[PDB]
Protein backbone atom coordinates (compact mmCIF):
# COMPACT_ATOMS: atom_id res chain seq x y z
CA UNK A 1 0.00 0.00 0.00
CA UNK A 2 0.87 3.69 -0.17
CA UNK A 3 1.96 3.60 3.52
CA UNK A 4 4.06 0.47 3.11
CA UNK A 5 7.41 2.20 3.41
CA UNK A 6 6.63 4.28 6.52
CA UNK A 7 7.40 3.08 10.02
CA UNK A 8 4.42 2.10 12.17
CA UNK A 9 5.35 4.68 14.83
CA UNK A 10 5.56 7.43 12.18
CA UNK A 11 2.14 6.42 10.88
CA UNK A 12 0.68 6.74 14.42
CA UNK A 13 2.33 10.14 14.86
CA UNK A 14 0.99 11.40 11.54
CA UNK A 15 -2.52 10.15 12.26
CA UNK A 16 -2.40 12.26 15.42
CA UNK A 17 -1.22 15.29 13.43
CA UNK A 18 -3.95 14.69 10.84
CA UNK A 19 -6.52 14.62 13.65
CA UNK A 20 -5.25 17.98 14.93
CA UNK A 21 -5.40 19.30 11.38
CA UNK A 22 -8.94 17.89 10.94
CA UNK A 23 -7.62 15.95 7.94
CA UNK A 24 -9.67 12.85 8.52
CA UNK A 25 -9.10 11.11 5.19
CA UNK A 26 -5.33 11.40 5.72
CA UNK A 27 -5.88 10.24 9.29
CA UNK A 28 -7.77 7.16 8.09
CA UNK A 29 -5.09 6.35 5.49
CA UNK A 30 -2.33 6.62 8.13
CA UNK A 31 -4.28 4.33 10.48
CA UNK A 32 -4.98 1.82 7.69
CA UNK A 33 -1.23 1.76 7.01
CA UNK A 34 -0.64 1.23 10.71
CA UNK A 35 -3.13 -1.64 10.89
CA UNK A 36 -1.46 -3.22 7.86
CA UNK A 37 1.77 -3.56 9.82
CA UNK A 38 0.02 -6.55 11.35
CA UNK A 39 0.50 -5.64 15.01
CA UNK A 40 -2.33 -5.19 17.49
CA UNK A 41 -3.72 -1.75 18.18
CA UNK A 42 -3.81 -0.25 21.64
CA UNK A 43 -6.90 1.42 23.08
CA UNK A 44 -5.54 4.83 22.04
CA UNK A 45 -4.81 3.57 18.51
CA UNK A 46 -8.29 2.08 18.22
CA UNK A 47 -9.58 5.56 19.01
CA UNK A 48 -7.52 7.05 16.19
CA UNK A 49 -8.79 4.41 13.77
CA UNK A 50 -12.38 4.87 14.90
CA UNK A 51 -12.34 8.68 14.85
CA UNK A 52 -10.78 8.83 11.39
CA UNK A 53 -13.12 6.44 9.63
CA UNK A 54 -16.23 7.63 11.50
CA UNK A 55 -15.48 11.19 10.36
CA UNK A 56 -15.02 10.09 6.74
CA UNK A 57 -18.13 7.89 6.55
CA UNK A 58 -20.08 10.44 8.65
CA UNK A 59 -19.57 13.12 6.01
CA UNK A 60 -20.56 10.64 3.30
CA UNK A 61 -23.67 9.54 5.21
CA UNK A 62 -24.71 13.18 5.72
CA UNK A 63 -24.20 13.95 2.03
CA UNK A 64 -26.07 10.80 0.99
CA UNK A 65 -29.01 11.76 3.21
CA UNK A 66 -29.20 15.26 1.72
CA UNK A 67 -29.17 13.89 -1.82
CA UNK A 68 -31.60 11.07 -1.05
CA UNK A 69 -34.07 13.53 0.44
CA UNK A 70 -33.82 15.66 -2.71
CA UNK A 71 -34.22 12.53 -4.81
CA UNK A 72 -37.34 11.35 -2.97
CA UNK A 73 -38.93 14.81 -3.17
CA UNK A 74 -38.26 14.92 -6.92
CA UNK A 75 -40.12 11.57 -7.13
CA UNK A 76 -43.42 12.91 -5.71
CA UNK A 77 -45.80 14.97 -7.91
CA UNK A 78 -36.94 15.48 -13.89
CA UNK A 79 -33.48 14.60 -15.24
CA UNK A 80 -31.16 11.87 -14.01
CA UNK A 81 -28.70 14.19 -12.27
CA UNK A 82 -29.86 13.82 -8.65
CA UNK A 83 -30.00 10.01 -8.89
CA UNK A 84 -26.60 9.87 -10.62
CA UNK A 85 -24.89 12.04 -8.02
CA UNK A 86 -26.56 10.20 -5.14
CA UNK A 87 -25.27 6.96 -6.69
CA UNK A 88 -21.78 8.48 -6.91
CA UNK A 89 -21.76 9.40 -3.21
CA UNK A 90 -23.35 6.04 -2.35
CA UNK A 91 -20.63 4.17 -4.21
CA UNK A 92 -17.87 6.04 -2.37
CA UNK A 93 -19.58 5.38 0.97
CA UNK A 94 -19.80 1.67 0.24
CA UNK A 95 -16.13 1.74 -0.74
CA UNK A 96 -15.15 3.19 2.64
CA UNK A 97 -17.32 0.66 4.47
CA UNK A 98 -15.77 -2.16 2.42
CA UNK A 99 -12.29 -0.89 3.34
CA UNK A 100 -13.07 -0.81 7.07
CA UNK A 101 -14.75 -4.21 7.03
CA UNK A 102 -11.80 -5.62 5.10
CA UNK A 103 -9.38 -4.29 7.74
CA UNK A 104 -11.52 -5.78 10.49
CA UNK A 105 -11.67 -9.14 8.75
CA UNK A 106 -8.08 -9.22 7.46
CA UNK A 107 -6.25 -7.79 10.42
CA UNK A 108 -8.18 -6.73 13.53
CA UNK A 109 -10.87 -9.30 14.48
CA UNK A 110 -9.01 -12.12 16.25
CA UNK A 111 -9.76 -15.09 18.47
CA UNK A 112 -7.58 -13.86 21.35
CA UNK A 113 -6.79 -10.46 22.84
CA UNK A 114 -8.64 -8.75 25.62
CA UNK A 115 -12.41 -8.35 25.78
CA UNK A 116 -12.17 -4.63 25.06
CA UNK A 117 -10.51 -5.11 21.69
CA UNK A 118 -12.69 -8.09 20.76
CA UNK A 119 -15.91 -6.24 21.65
CA UNK A 120 -14.75 -2.99 20.06
CA UNK A 121 -13.90 -4.57 16.69
CA UNK A 122 -17.10 -6.61 16.53
CA UNK A 123 -19.06 -3.46 17.38
CA UNK A 124 -17.20 -1.69 14.57
CA UNK A 125 -18.09 -4.50 12.17
CA UNK A 126 -21.75 -4.11 13.14
CA UNK A 127 -21.56 -0.34 12.65
CA UNK A 128 -20.12 -0.44 9.15
CA UNK A 129 -22.53 -3.15 8.04
CA UNK A 130 -25.23 -0.89 9.47
CA UNK A 131 -23.97 2.03 7.36
CA UNK A 132 -24.05 -0.23 4.29
CA UNK A 133 -27.59 -1.24 5.26
CA UNK A 134 -28.71 2.41 5.36
CA UNK A 135 -28.10 2.62 1.59
CA UNK A 136 -28.73 -1.01 0.55
CA UNK A 137 -31.49 -2.53 -1.60
CA UNK A 138 -32.80 -6.01 -2.28
CA UNK A 139 -30.74 -9.20 -2.25
CA UNK A 140 -27.64 -7.23 -1.23
CA UNK A 141 -29.56 -5.72 1.70
CA UNK A 142 -30.87 -8.82 3.45
CA UNK A 143 -27.38 -10.30 3.74
CA UNK A 144 -26.06 -6.95 5.04
CA UNK A 145 -28.62 -6.69 7.84
CA UNK A 146 -27.97 -10.28 8.97
CA UNK A 147 -24.24 -9.53 8.94
CA UNK A 148 -24.67 -6.44 11.12
CA UNK A 149 -26.95 -8.26 13.58
CA UNK A 150 -24.58 -11.23 13.97
CA UNK A 151 -21.59 -8.96 14.59
CA UNK A 152 -23.51 -6.93 17.19
CA UNK A 153 -24.82 -10.07 18.87
CA UNK A 154 -21.40 -11.65 19.19
CA UNK A 155 -20.09 -8.42 20.68
CA UNK A 156 -23.06 -8.24 23.07
CA UNK A 157 -22.48 -11.79 24.35
CA UNK A 158 -18.79 -11.12 25.06
CA UNK A 159 -19.52 -7.72 26.62
CA UNK A 160 -22.13 -9.12 29.01
CA UNK A 161 -19.77 -11.93 30.07
CA UNK A 162 -16.55 -9.99 30.35
CA UNK A 163 -17.28 -6.31 31.06
CA UNK A 164 -18.98 -4.28 33.80
CA UNK A 165 -22.34 -2.77 32.84
CA UNK A 166 -20.86 0.77 32.86
CA UNK A 167 -17.97 -0.08 30.55
CA UNK A 168 -18.06 2.55 27.76
CA UNK A 169 -17.44 0.05 24.93
CA UNK A 170 -20.25 -2.14 26.28
CA UNK A 171 -22.54 0.88 26.61
CA UNK A 172 -21.62 2.28 23.19
CA UNK A 173 -22.14 -1.14 21.61
CA UNK A 174 -25.57 -1.45 23.25
CA UNK A 175 -26.50 2.09 22.20
CA UNK A 176 -25.52 1.32 18.59
CA UNK A 177 -27.28 -2.08 18.59
CA UNK A 178 -30.46 -0.40 19.79
CA UNK A 179 -30.15 2.15 16.94
CA UNK A 180 -29.78 -0.78 14.53
CA UNK A 181 -32.97 -2.34 15.93
CA UNK A 182 -34.94 0.89 15.63
CA UNK A 183 -33.63 2.39 12.38
CA UNK A 184 -32.54 -0.66 10.38
CA UNK A 185 -34.36 -3.78 11.59
CA UNK A 186 -37.75 -2.09 12.07
CA UNK A 187 -37.86 -3.51 15.62
CA UNK A 188 -38.77 -0.56 17.88
CA UNK A 189 -39.67 -2.78 20.85
CA UNK A 190 -36.35 -4.64 20.68
CA UNK A 191 -34.54 -1.30 20.48
CA UNK A 192 -36.46 0.15 23.42
CA UNK A 193 -36.06 -2.86 25.68
CA UNK A 194 -32.33 -3.03 24.95
CA UNK A 195 -31.79 0.69 25.59
CA UNK A 196 -33.77 0.55 28.84
CA UNK A 197 -32.10 -2.65 30.04
CA UNK A 198 -28.68 -1.16 29.29
CA UNK A 199 -29.39 2.13 31.07
CA UNK A 200 -31.03 0.50 34.09
CA UNK A 201 -28.27 -2.05 34.54
CA UNK A 202 -25.58 0.64 34.31
CA UNK A 203 -27.41 2.66 36.97
CA UNK A 204 -27.89 -0.42 39.17
CA UNK A 205 -24.13 -1.05 39.10
CA UNK A 206 -23.06 2.60 38.93
CA UNK A 207 -20.22 1.87 41.33
CA UNK A 208 -18.41 0.07 38.50
CA UNK A 209 -17.57 3.35 36.72
CA UNK A 210 -13.87 3.55 36.00
CA UNK A 211 -11.96 6.65 36.93
CA UNK A 212 -10.20 6.87 33.55
CA UNK A 213 -13.46 6.26 31.72
CA UNK A 214 -16.49 7.54 33.66
CA UNK A 215 -17.11 10.65 31.51
CA UNK A 216 -17.53 8.43 28.44
CA UNK A 217 -19.80 6.05 30.34
CA UNK A 218 -22.11 8.74 31.63
CA UNK A 219 -22.21 10.34 28.16
CA UNK A 220 -23.54 7.12 26.58
CA UNK A 221 -25.99 6.63 29.48
CA UNK A 222 -27.49 10.03 28.67
CA UNK A 223 -27.64 9.15 24.96
CA UNK A 224 -29.58 5.98 25.78
CA UNK A 225 -31.92 8.23 27.79
CA UNK A 226 -32.35 10.65 24.88
CA UNK A 227 -33.18 7.80 22.50
CA UNK A 228 -35.68 6.36 24.97
CA UNK A 229 -37.28 9.79 25.30
CA UNK A 230 -37.39 10.06 21.51
CA UNK A 231 -38.76 6.53 21.15
CA UNK A 232 -41.50 6.94 23.83
CA UNK B 1 -35.25 13.35 14.06
CA UNK B 2 -33.07 10.27 13.82
CA UNK B 3 -31.77 8.14 16.65
CA UNK B 4 -28.45 9.05 18.24
CA UNK B 5 -25.53 6.61 17.99
CA UNK B 6 -22.17 6.54 19.74
CA UNK B 7 -20.31 9.82 18.99
CA UNK B 8 -16.62 10.58 18.39
CA UNK B 9 -14.53 11.34 21.50
CA UNK B 10 -10.72 11.65 21.59
CA UNK C 1 -11.09 15.41 -18.27
CA UNK C 2 -13.26 13.25 -16.03
CA UNK C 3 -16.25 15.57 -16.67
CA UNK C 4 -15.74 15.64 -20.43
CA UNK C 5 -18.76 13.51 -21.27
CA UNK C 6 -21.30 15.33 -19.07
CA UNK C 7 -23.45 18.17 -20.36
CA UNK C 8 -22.60 21.65 -19.11
CA UNK C 9 -26.10 22.11 -17.64
CA UNK C 10 -25.82 18.78 -15.78
CA UNK C 11 -22.46 19.86 -14.38
CA UNK C 12 -24.03 23.11 -13.08
CA UNK C 13 -26.92 21.17 -11.53
CA UNK C 14 -24.57 18.72 -9.82
CA UNK C 15 -22.35 21.49 -8.48
CA UNK C 16 -25.47 22.92 -6.84
CA UNK C 17 -26.32 19.51 -5.37
CA UNK C 18 -22.74 19.10 -4.14
CA UNK C 19 -22.99 22.49 -2.44
CA UNK C 20 -26.18 21.39 -0.66
CA UNK C 21 -24.42 18.17 0.32
CA UNK C 22 -21.35 20.15 1.52
CA UNK C 23 -19.28 18.08 -0.92
CA UNK C 24 -16.96 20.86 -1.93
CA UNK C 25 -14.31 18.82 -3.74
CA UNK C 26 -17.04 17.30 -5.94
CA UNK C 27 -18.47 20.79 -6.34
CA UNK C 28 -15.10 22.13 -7.51
CA UNK C 29 -14.63 19.23 -9.95
CA UNK C 30 -18.11 19.81 -11.44
CA UNK C 31 -17.38 23.53 -11.84
CA UNK C 32 -13.97 22.84 -13.40
CA UNK C 33 -15.73 20.56 -15.89
CA UNK C 34 -18.22 23.34 -16.54
CA UNK C 35 -15.49 25.91 -17.12
CA UNK C 36 -13.77 23.51 -19.51
CA UNK C 37 -16.80 23.61 -21.78
CA UNK C 38 -15.32 26.93 -22.88
CA UNK C 39 -18.41 29.08 -22.37
CA UNK C 40 -18.55 32.12 -20.11
CA UNK C 41 -19.80 31.80 -16.57
CA UNK C 42 -22.70 33.82 -15.24
CA UNK C 43 -22.58 35.66 -11.92
CA UNK C 44 -24.34 32.72 -10.24
CA UNK C 45 -21.90 30.24 -11.79
CA UNK C 46 -18.92 32.32 -10.69
CA UNK C 47 -20.32 32.01 -7.17
CA UNK C 48 -20.44 28.23 -7.47
CA UNK C 49 -16.86 28.14 -8.75
CA UNK C 50 -15.67 30.51 -6.03
CA UNK C 51 -17.47 28.79 -3.16
CA UNK C 52 -16.24 25.34 -4.17
CA UNK C 53 -12.57 26.17 -4.54
CA UNK C 54 -12.49 28.55 -1.56
CA UNK C 55 -13.89 25.76 0.63
CA UNK C 56 -11.30 23.27 -0.64
CA UNK C 57 -8.28 25.56 -0.30
CA UNK C 58 -9.69 26.97 2.97
CA UNK C 59 -9.56 23.55 4.59
CA UNK C 60 -6.04 23.04 3.24
CA UNK C 61 -4.90 26.46 4.49
CA UNK C 62 -6.34 25.75 7.95
CA UNK C 63 -4.62 22.35 8.07
CA UNK C 64 -1.34 23.83 6.85
CA UNK C 65 -1.48 26.50 9.55
CA UNK C 66 -2.07 23.92 12.30
CA UNK C 67 0.85 21.81 11.11
CA UNK C 68 3.15 24.79 10.56
CA UNK C 69 2.49 26.02 14.08
CA UNK C 70 3.35 22.57 15.44
CA UNK C 71 6.45 22.54 13.23
CA UNK C 72 7.68 25.94 14.42
CA UNK C 73 7.11 25.02 18.07
CA UNK C 74 9.08 21.80 17.59
CA UNK C 75 11.92 24.00 16.24
CA UNK C 76 12.33 26.06 19.44
CA UNK C 77 14.19 24.61 22.47
CA UNK C 78 12.54 15.62 16.93
CA UNK C 79 11.77 13.32 13.97
CA UNK C 80 10.89 14.36 10.43
CA UNK C 81 7.19 13.49 10.67
CA UNK C 82 5.72 16.97 11.26
CA UNK C 83 7.77 18.52 8.44
CA UNK C 84 6.93 15.64 6.07
CA UNK C 85 3.20 15.86 6.71
CA UNK C 86 3.21 19.66 6.50
CA UNK C 87 4.98 19.28 3.14
CA UNK C 88 2.32 16.79 2.03
CA UNK C 89 -0.52 19.19 2.84
CA UNK C 90 1.47 22.08 1.35
CA UNK C 91 1.94 20.20 -1.90
CA UNK C 92 -1.79 19.46 -2.20
CA UNK C 93 -2.61 23.11 -1.48
CA UNK C 94 -0.24 24.29 -4.19
CA UNK C 95 -1.83 21.76 -6.54
CA UNK C 96 -5.29 23.23 -5.95
CA UNK C 97 -3.97 26.77 -6.41
CA UNK C 98 -2.23 25.71 -9.64
CA UNK C 99 -5.50 24.19 -10.89
CA UNK C 100 -7.49 27.37 -10.19
CA UNK C 101 -4.84 29.63 -11.70
CA UNK C 102 -4.68 27.38 -14.75
CA UNK C 103 -8.46 27.65 -15.21
CA UNK C 104 -8.26 31.42 -14.86
CA UNK C 105 -5.45 31.64 -17.38
CA UNK C 106 -6.72 28.99 -19.81
CA UNK C 107 -10.39 29.74 -19.80
CA UNK C 108 -11.76 32.56 -17.64
CA UNK C 109 -9.55 35.70 -17.83
CA UNK C 110 -10.46 37.40 -21.11
CA UNK C 111 -10.03 40.75 -22.81
CA UNK C 112 -13.78 41.37 -23.19
CA UNK C 113 -16.84 40.64 -21.05
CA UNK C 114 -18.35 42.89 -18.46
CA UNK C 115 -16.39 44.63 -15.71
CA UNK C 116 -17.84 42.33 -13.05
CA UNK C 117 -16.42 39.18 -14.61
CA UNK C 118 -13.10 40.82 -15.51
CA UNK C 119 -12.64 42.22 -11.98
CA UNK C 120 -13.85 39.03 -10.31
CA UNK C 121 -11.42 36.75 -12.18
CA UNK C 122 -8.45 39.05 -11.68
CA UNK C 123 -9.33 39.24 -7.98
CA UNK C 124 -9.46 35.44 -7.93
CA UNK C 125 -6.04 35.27 -9.58
CA UNK C 126 -4.67 37.58 -6.88
CA UNK C 127 -6.26 35.46 -4.15
CA UNK C 128 -4.81 32.15 -5.28
CA UNK C 129 -1.36 33.65 -5.83
CA UNK C 130 -1.75 35.03 -2.30
CA UNK C 131 -2.53 31.54 -0.96
CA UNK C 132 0.58 30.23 -2.74
CA UNK C 133 2.54 33.09 -1.20
CA UNK C 134 1.40 32.10 2.32
CA UNK C 135 3.38 28.84 1.95
CA UNK C 136 6.15 29.95 -0.45
CA UNK C 137 9.92 30.29 0.10
CA UNK C 138 12.79 31.92 -1.73
CA UNK C 139 13.06 32.36 -5.48
CA UNK C 140 9.62 30.80 -5.95
CA UNK C 141 8.15 33.29 -3.45
CA UNK C 142 9.27 36.61 -4.91
CA UNK C 143 7.71 35.81 -8.28
CA UNK C 144 4.49 34.70 -6.54
CA UNK C 145 4.08 37.95 -4.59
CA UNK C 146 4.67 40.07 -7.70
CA UNK C 147 2.11 37.94 -9.55
CA UNK C 148 -0.52 38.45 -6.83
CA UNK C 149 0.12 42.21 -6.66
CA UNK C 150 -0.13 42.69 -10.45
CA UNK C 151 -3.40 40.74 -10.63
CA UNK C 152 -4.90 42.74 -7.75
CA UNK C 153 -3.71 46.02 -9.24
CA UNK C 154 -5.20 45.34 -12.64
CA UNK C 155 -8.48 44.42 -10.97
CA UNK C 156 -8.34 47.59 -8.84
CA UNK C 157 -7.82 49.84 -11.87
CA UNK C 158 -10.80 48.33 -13.72
CA UNK C 159 -13.00 48.38 -10.61
CA UNK C 160 -12.32 52.05 -9.89
CA UNK C 161 -13.07 52.97 -13.53
CA UNK C 162 -16.10 50.79 -14.12
CA UNK C 163 -17.88 50.07 -10.82
CA UNK C 164 -19.60 52.07 -8.08
CA UNK C 165 -17.70 52.28 -4.79
CA UNK C 166 -20.27 50.04 -3.05
CA UNK C 167 -20.10 47.27 -5.65
CA UNK C 168 -19.49 44.04 -3.68
CA UNK C 169 -16.84 42.69 -6.09
CA UNK C 170 -15.01 46.01 -5.89
CA UNK C 171 -15.29 46.03 -2.10
CA UNK C 172 -14.29 42.37 -1.74
CA UNK C 173 -11.34 42.91 -4.07
CA UNK C 174 -10.20 45.93 -2.03
CA UNK C 175 -10.65 44.02 1.23
CA UNK C 176 -8.54 41.14 -0.12
CA UNK C 177 -5.86 43.47 -1.56
CA UNK C 178 -5.55 45.16 1.81
CA UNK C 179 -5.10 41.73 3.45
CA UNK C 180 -2.37 41.00 0.90
CA UNK C 181 -0.63 44.27 1.82
CA UNK C 182 -0.80 43.56 5.54
CA UNK C 183 -0.20 39.80 5.73
CA UNK C 184 1.90 39.10 2.63
CA UNK C 185 3.69 42.26 1.47
CA UNK C 186 4.60 43.49 4.97
CA UNK C 187 3.04 46.88 4.08
CA UNK C 188 0.72 47.74 7.00
CA UNK C 189 0.39 51.40 6.00
CA UNK C 190 -0.60 50.51 2.42
CA UNK C 191 -3.14 48.03 3.79
CA UNK C 192 -4.58 50.55 6.24
CA UNK C 193 -4.85 53.40 3.77
CA UNK C 194 -6.51 51.14 1.20
CA UNK C 195 -9.02 49.74 3.70
CA UNK C 196 -9.88 53.21 4.99
CA UNK C 197 -10.12 54.75 1.51
CA UNK C 198 -12.39 51.89 0.42
CA UNK C 199 -14.68 52.14 3.44
CA UNK C 200 -14.88 55.94 3.37
CA UNK C 201 -15.61 56.09 -0.35
CA UNK C 202 -18.33 53.45 -0.05
CA UNK C 203 -19.93 55.46 2.77
CA UNK C 204 -19.60 58.72 0.81
CA UNK C 205 -21.50 57.15 -2.11
CA UNK C 206 -23.76 54.91 -0.02
CA UNK C 207 -26.66 55.71 -2.32
CA UNK C 208 -25.05 53.47 -4.97
CA UNK C 209 -25.96 50.28 -3.08
CA UNK C 210 -27.80 47.88 -5.34
CA UNK C 211 -31.01 46.32 -4.18
CA UNK C 212 -29.98 42.81 -5.27
CA UNK C 213 -26.56 43.24 -3.69
CA UNK C 214 -26.62 45.59 -0.69
CA UNK C 215 -26.34 42.89 2.00
CA UNK C 216 -23.05 41.72 0.48
CA UNK C 217 -21.80 45.30 0.20
CA UNK C 218 -22.53 46.20 3.79
CA UNK C 219 -20.99 42.90 4.95
CA UNK C 220 -17.64 43.74 3.30
CA UNK C 221 -17.83 47.33 4.61
CA UNK C 222 -18.03 45.93 8.15
CA UNK C 223 -15.12 43.57 7.44
CA UNK C 224 -12.99 46.51 6.31
CA UNK C 225 -13.96 48.16 9.61
CA UNK C 226 -12.97 45.09 11.63
CA UNK C 227 -9.58 44.92 9.91
CA UNK C 228 -9.00 48.63 10.51
CA UNK C 229 -9.90 48.13 14.18
CA UNK C 230 -7.51 45.18 14.33
CA UNK C 231 -4.78 47.11 12.51
CA UNK C 232 -5.08 50.27 14.68
CA UNK D 1 -5.53 37.04 15.19
CA UNK D 2 -5.21 37.17 11.42
CA UNK D 3 -6.81 39.65 9.05
CA UNK D 4 -10.24 38.87 7.66
CA UNK D 5 -10.66 38.37 3.90
CA UNK D 6 -13.76 38.13 1.74
CA UNK D 7 -15.94 35.23 3.01
CA UNK D 8 -18.12 32.69 1.18
CA UNK D 9 -21.74 33.72 0.52
CA UNK D 10 -24.21 31.85 -1.71
C1 LIG E 1 -9.87 0.96 25.09
C2 LIG E 1 -10.60 0.66 23.79
O1 LIG E 1 -10.48 -0.40 23.21
N1 LIG E 1 -11.35 1.62 23.28
C3 LIG E 1 -11.77 2.96 23.72
C4 LIG E 1 -12.51 3.09 22.38
C5 LIG E 1 -12.04 4.22 21.44
C6 LIG E 1 -12.67 4.07 20.07
C7 LIG E 1 -14.19 4.09 20.11
N2 LIG E 1 -14.78 3.50 21.34
S1 LIG E 1 -16.37 3.12 21.37
O2 LIG E 1 -16.85 3.06 20.03
O3 LIG E 1 -16.53 2.01 22.26
C8 LIG E 1 -16.97 4.56 22.17
C9 LIG E 1 -16.88 5.78 21.54
C10 LIG E 1 -17.30 6.94 22.18
C11 LIG E 1 -17.71 6.87 23.50
BR1 LIG E 1 -18.26 8.44 24.42
C12 LIG E 1 -17.71 5.65 24.13
F1 LIG E 1 -18.12 5.56 25.41
C13 LIG E 1 -17.33 4.49 23.50
C14 LIG E 1 -14.01 3.12 22.53
C15 LIG E 1 -12.04 1.68 21.98
C1 LIG F 1 -21.90 38.80 -10.28
C2 LIG F 1 -20.48 38.29 -10.08
O1 LIG F 1 -19.67 38.26 -10.99
N1 LIG F 1 -20.15 37.84 -8.88
C3 LIG F 1 -20.83 37.79 -7.57
C4 LIG F 1 -19.58 37.05 -7.05
C5 LIG F 1 -19.79 35.63 -6.52
C6 LIG F 1 -18.46 34.95 -6.28
C7 LIG F 1 -17.59 35.69 -5.28
N2 LIG F 1 -17.74 37.17 -5.30
S1 LIG F 1 -16.64 38.12 -4.56
O2 LIG F 1 -15.46 37.35 -4.34
O3 LIG F 1 -16.60 39.36 -5.28
C8 LIG F 1 -17.49 38.38 -3.05
C9 LIG F 1 -17.71 37.32 -2.20
C10 LIG F 1 -18.43 37.50 -1.03
C11 LIG F 1 -19.01 38.73 -0.76
BR1 LIG F 1 -20.02 39.00 0.82
C12 LIG F 1 -18.83 39.75 -1.68
F1 LIG F 1 -19.37 40.95 -1.43
C13 LIG F 1 -18.10 39.60 -2.82
C14 LIG F 1 -18.80 37.87 -6.05
C15 LIG F 1 -18.93 37.16 -8.44
CL1 LIG G 1 -22.37 12.20 -10.84
CL1 LIG H 1 3.44 12.44 5.11
MG1 LIG I 1 6.81 -0.51 11.05
MG1 LIG J 1 -43.30 16.67 -15.25
MG1 LIG K 1 -27.08 1.61 -5.41
MG1 LIG L 1 -22.05 20.82 -22.68
MG1 LIG M 1 16.64 17.08 21.90
MG1 LIG N 1 7.78 23.47 0.28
Amino acid sequence: GAMGSMERASLIQKAKLAEQAERYEDMAAFMKGAVEKGEELSCEERNLLSVAYKNVVGGQRAAWRVLSSIEQKSNEEKGPEVREYREKVETELQGVCDTVLGLLDSHLIKEAGDAESRVFYLKMKGDYYRYLAEVATGDDKKRIIDSARSAYQEAMDISKKEMPPTNPIRLGLALNFSVFHYEIANSPEEAISLAKTTFDEAMADLHTLSEDSYKDSTLIMQLLRDNLTLWT
Amino acid sequence: QRSTSTPNVH
